[PDB]
């Protein structure tokens, strides 16, 4: 009977903490310098993706809680498109930031060529564009749907034609493969190769304090991979379970489903806290 | 060493000097400091129209 | 053996005659004139093109162009009024600890660990700045280059020898051999026939151009002297030492007049300059700021705090409009 | 706008552009300070690389551009011109192992080199040991004891034991162990691997806190 | 310094022609290039201006959009491409070095000039007179007037002065209304005011015979006076 | 992101 309290409290807390985390990341990075390093522009546009995810969280919460009044047909269309777009954006910035660190460590000769700020901003603009692919597709198939009292109207993503949930089967397999399977595989292989290379470094190997520095680096490696997996796993596996394989419909499953959504957004809310607050460019 | 007594003539040349009391030299410093105080853009800030900075 | 004892005896006689002819007790004299007050220099222009540490700058006599020397191998002539880069000069040796700018505005001189003061022709046909004369003949690093004339350059070096040169021929007109430690600074006189020099052996020696012999030698600092500069009257100068003191030496009195030190300052001086009136003495430290000094009160009266590294070079314009200090922050800034 | 023949501004921006290009191209390269003292084999190693005051030697190895600041010509005080050389990736350092008597104006190549190695600006001082004997150092340590320069030495007077003791003394010169890493290499012939050794040392330098704006070191 | 240029000749009206200018002897990468034309019976008047490395290009309003300029900077060659030439383009065309920074002397070196014949709001410069009669050794003054005052807030009065010898190229005499050029004798001088300009040549000699020209550089187009020709 | 995707409740 307290599931409105639980869902609303979780959603409100993750919303406020994510929004203030990204906003302080922005103000601190304008206080600091961003365009000198690839790293600062990467964390900046990643925090931008996280903030533009977190803005649409009340609109996500109202569909569960108030259920009855989509405030706008254009409004729900634009919040859906910006939500799916910025989720792809934050995930792809995580993947490219891991690849950035792997080029920095595993290939340090080529890194002076690759890791210049101009090539960084080029790759950043390119991945924002490839996310905008999802944005324009969601704009083409977006908006709220009105139906006569067989269900209360809601903000969703529409059918291409009378056939549906098979094109949406393609949508679900695409979002799964290109937001979990490819990014988790890339981030694990890149950080694991990064630690296997960084073990052999003589500034890390001996002299117990430098071994402790190796421990801290592999520690935040496991923290990054662990938080990403722990957040985006339950909602992706939950969505793939409710492919209507075998009586996947139940009324009590909705609270757990929206909690899984809350964890998926908790990733974006913690990416400022996980990255800016804990990385060693805290000397600012 | 012979270069030491070769250096004695140099310090002997330096020894011949017109010594002046510190008060008179300091008065020369003080009198030069007051004289160019008008043409000093830093002692008094120049009006901003005349200032090229 | 006894002649060395007699030489030390005459040194003792010289310093005793320095002490005996002086009874001014200058702390009594100094308080008479009024203070100059808190002089708030503000960073009017910031000159952002050096990608590395910069060691020397020199002003023009038109008081609008300043040359700037940096460790990345660039000289920049720097229109100061509009912050325009006129004439970025690519050096052959990136290790340049000094820089000079001709009073005629036709030439710049710079050198360093390459042991060569190259002279560059600014105002020339064919357009670009050419190198005119590479002055070889020193063996140590060159710590200071200064133009007497378009054809007379005075250089001091880390082979303990100041040398005066003829740019046209390319050979030393005079060498000045009286320093035992590495020579770290120079200052040409306003009348441009005397020049004073500072060295690592904590001794500051006056020189002549035609005579070529040290007339006077000034001691009192306990470490290297990093920067030296004449009072604009020409009858005094001030030294900047790693001692963390600045001392005002008069030529004619032959004693240190005032010491510019405070208890809080610990790092070594790096560049020294005077105001046109000579009331205020610039001084640029390793404390990341150019604490600017009243020359007469021996009191600090302002701070040109704008730098994120040690300030290496300072220069006041000839009309007195500006003070431009550069640093390993890699940015020159004109205060005013 | 008050800009009339202020194509001075256009020229100034063009100079800014050329400066940024040259500065990026310069900071892409690797600066090494060859600080090996006199009568060592600094000449020998610079002939081993591909190759009047400061002598800057540049060379290429595995798509990495090097510059070597052989500053042995300067006889001035080292305090004055060494702060110029901060920000180098690594300090190559030669020590002649033999000296034929240190195997104190005579036995220079141990105690003077030990006195040289003091540190004020911190970086990975890639100290290379140079025998100056091909394999002859065996017979010259058979001929004369090494206890002459090192009174406290009582280990085996063979090749490897004496070399390891000299290495141990050179690392014991270092004070801050966790900051700097002294990459030590003893080789006189060096058909290869002295190029590989400086390559590996500067690679571990450019990995650590040079390519660790990201990756947090 | 040696600016040699080609491309002159007789062309049909409405035809197209590309002038070229081969700079040989200076840092042509670092110099602003202009073009100034002169009708055979008339004075000079500006054509175009490409900056150092094509950062900024202007044209003359009489031929705006119909002329095109282009510099081949590594080749050290300056072009002017002209299309559909009218009857007002019977003129001879000069390459003009200029370089701008504090203290610089623009419009100093002029090319030999090539002759081109076709078959068959802004400032204005006012001459003093058509001609002055000449005797060597006697001081004479040559004046121009402008529509607008030329003394900018810089203090820099953008008045230039020139001299085209009979059958030769022009040169620069007084740049920015006071400053003497290099390679010219020190007898010349310039005294100016707001729009009130005078060339105060003293000790007039031979080889100073020719026509003088005055120019403004405050804004574009660059306008030339008729000037005076010093001849008895 | 949460699957809107015409979710049935």
């Amino acid at each position: 009977p307290a599931i409105p309290v639980i869902i609303t409290a979780v959603y409100s807390v993750v919303f406020v903490v994510g929004l203030v985390g990204n906003s302080l990341v922005m103000f601190v990075i304008i206080r600091y310098t961003k365009m000198k390093t690839a790293t600062n522009i990467y964390i900046f546009n990643l925090a931008l993706a996280d903030a533009l995810v977190t803005t649409t969280m009340p609109f996500q919460s109202t569909v569960y809680l108030m259920n009855s009044w989509p405030f706008g047909d254009v409004l729900c269309k634009i919040v859906l498109s910006i939500d799916y777009y910025n989720m792809f954006t934050s995930i792809f910035t995580l993947t490219m930031m891991s690849v950035d660190r792997y080029i920095a460590v595993c290939h340090p000769v080529k890194a002076l060529d690759f890791r210049t700020p101009l090539k960084a901003k080029i790759i950043n603009i390119c991945i924002w564009l490839l996310s905008s692919s999802v944005g324009i597709s969601a704009i083409v198939l977006g908006g709220t749907k009105v139906r006569e009292d067989v269900d209360v109207i809601e903000c969703s993503l529409q059918f291409p034609d009378d056939d549906y949930s098979w094109w949406d089967l393609f949508m679900k397999i695409c979002v799964f493969i290109f937001a979990f399977v490819i990014p988790v595989l890339i981030i694990i292989v890149c950080y694991t190769l990064m630690i296997l290379r960084l073990k052999s470094v003589r500034l890390l190997s001996g002299s117990r304090e430098k071994d402790r520095n190796l421990r801290r680096i592999t520690r935040l490696v496991l923290v990054v991979v662990a938080v990403f997996v722990v957040c985006w796993t339950p909602i992706h596996i939950f969505i793939l379970v409710e492919a209507l394989g075998s009586t996947s419909h139940s009324t009590a499953a909705l609270s757990s489903y929206y909690f899984c959504i809350a964890l998926g957004y908790t990733n974006s809310s913690l990416n400022p806290i996980l990255y800016a607050f804990l990385d060693e460019n805290f000397k600012r | 060493i012979a270069q030491a007594r070769k250096l004695v003539e140099q310090l002997k040349m330096e020894a011949n000097i017109d010594r002046i009391k510190v008060s008179k030299a300091a008065a020369d410093l003080m009198a030069y400091c007051e004289a160019h105080a008008k043409e000093d853009p830093l002692l008094t800030p120049v009006p901003a129209s005349e200032n090229p900075f | 053996d006894q002649l060395r004892q007699e030489a030390e005896q005459l040194k003792n006689q010289i310093r005793d005659a320095r002490k005996a002819c002086a009874d001014a007790t200058l702390s009594q004299i100094t308080n008479n004139i009024d203070p100059v007050g808190r002089i708030q220099m503000r960073t009017r222009r910031t000159l952002r093109g050096h990608l590395a540490k910069i060691y020397a700058m020199h002003w023009g006599t038109d008081s609008r162009l300043l040359v700037s020397a940096s460790q990345d191998g660039k000289l920049i002539i720097w229109d100061s009024y509009t912050t325009n880069k006129v004439h970025a000069i690519p050096l052959r040796s990136s290790w340049v600890m000094t820089c000079a700018y001709a009073p005629s505005g036709n030439y710049v001189a710079c050198g360093g660990l390459d042991n060569i003061c190259s002279i560059y022709n600014l105002k020339t046909r064919e357009g670009n700045v050419r190198v005119s004369r590479e002055l070889a003949g020193h063996t140590g690093y060159l710590s200071c280059c200064r133009f007497l004339d378009d054809n007379q350059i005075v250089t001091s070096s880390g082979d303990t020898t100041c040398a005066l040169w003829d740019i046209e021929t390319g050979q030393q007109t005079t060498t000045f051999t009286g320093h035992t430690g590495d020579v770290m600074s120079l200052s040409l006189a306003p009348d441009t026939r005397l020049f004073v020099s500072g060295a690592c052996d904590a001794s500051a020696k006056l020189w002549d151009v035609r005579e070529g012999m040290c007339r006077q030698t000034f001691t009192g600092h306990e470490s290297d002297i990093n920067a030296i500069c004449f009072f604009p009257n020409g009858n005094a100068f001030a030294t900047g030492s790693d001692d963390a003191t600045c001392r005002l030496f008069d030529l004619r009195a032959d004693q240190e007049l005032m010491t510019y030190s405070h208890d809080n300052i610990i790092c070594g001086i790096t560049s020294v300059s005077f105001s046109k009136s000579g009331r205020l003495l610039l001084a640029g430290y390793d404390d990341f700021n150019c604490n600017v000094w009243d020359a007469l009160k021996a009191d600090r009266a302002g701070v040109l705090a704008g730098h994120d590294n040690r300030v290496s070079c300072l220069g006041v314009t000839d009309d007195g409009m500006a003070v431009a200090t550069g640093s390993w922050d890699s940015f020159l800034k004109i205060w005013n | 706008l008050s800009a009339e023949d202020k194509a001075a501004v256009e020229r100034s921006k063009m100079i800014d552009r050329n400066l940024r290009e040259d500065g990026e191209k310069a900071a892409r390269e690797v600066k090494l300070l060859l600080l090996g003292a006199g009568e060592s084999g600094k000449s020998t190693i610079v002939k081993q690389m591909k190759i009047t005051g400061i002598v800057e030697t540049h060379f290429t190895f595995k798509d990495l551009h090097f510059k070597m600041f052989d500053v042995g010509g300067q006889r001035s005080e080292r305090k004055k011109w060494i702060h110029c050389f901060e920000g180098v990736t690594a300090i190559i350092f030669c020590v002649a192992l033999s000296d034929y008597d240190l195997v104190n104006r005579m036995h220079e190549s141990m105690k003077l080199f030990d006195s040289i190695c003091n540190n004020k600006w911190f970086t990975d001082t890639s100290i290379i040991l140079f025998l100056n004997k091909k394999d002859l150092f065996e017979e010259k340590i058979k001929k004369s004891p090494l206890t002459i320069c090192y009174p406290e030495y009582a280990g085996s007077n063979t090749y490897e034991e004496a070399a390891a003791y000299i290495q141990c003394q050179f690392e014991d010169l270092n004070k801050r162990k966790d900051t700097k890493e002294i990459y030590t290499h003893f080789t006189c012939a060096t058909d290869t691997k002295n190029v590989q050794f400086v390559f590996d040392a500067v690679t571990d330098v450019i990995i650590k806190n040079n390519l660790k704006d990201c990756g947090l070191f | 310094v040696q600016l040699v240029e080609s491309g002159g000749g007789l062309v049909q009206p409405g035809g197209s022609r590309k002038l070229s200018c081969s700079a040989s002897g200076f840092a042509f990468s670092s110099f602003g290039m202009h073009w100034v034309r002169q009708a055979p019976e008339k004075g000079l008047e500006w054509v175009a201006y490409i900056s150092s490395g094509s950062g900024t290009i202007y044209y003359a309003d009489t031929v705006k959009g119909r002329f095109t300029i282009s510099r081949d900077d590594p080749k050290n060659t300056l072009f002017l491409q002209m299309t559909s030439l009218r009857s007002e383009d019977t003129a001879m065309y000069y390459c003009v070095r200029s370089i701008y920074y504090y203290g610089s002397s623009p419009f100093d070196f002029w090319g030999q000039g090539t002759t081109l014949t076709v078959s068959s709001s802004d400032i204005v410069m006012t001459q003093a007179t058509s001609s002055v009669p000449v005797t060597p050794g006697e001081s004479v003054s040559i004046s121009c007037r402008s529509s607008k005052s030329l003394l900018h807030s810089n203090g820099n009065t953008y008045l230039y002065w020139f001299l085209q010898r009979p059958g030769q190229s022009p040169q620069l005499l007084i740049y920015r209304m006071s400053n003497l050029a290099s390679g010219v004798p020190d007898r010349f001088s310039g005294s100016g005011s707001g729009t009130a300009f005078t060339l105060t040549i003293s000790r007039l000699e031979a080889e100073d015979v020719g026509v003088y020209y005055c120019m403004q550089h405050l804004e574009y187009p660059l306008t030339f006076g008729a000037g005076t020709k010093l001849e008895l | 992101y949460g699957g809107f995707l015409r979710r049935i409740r």
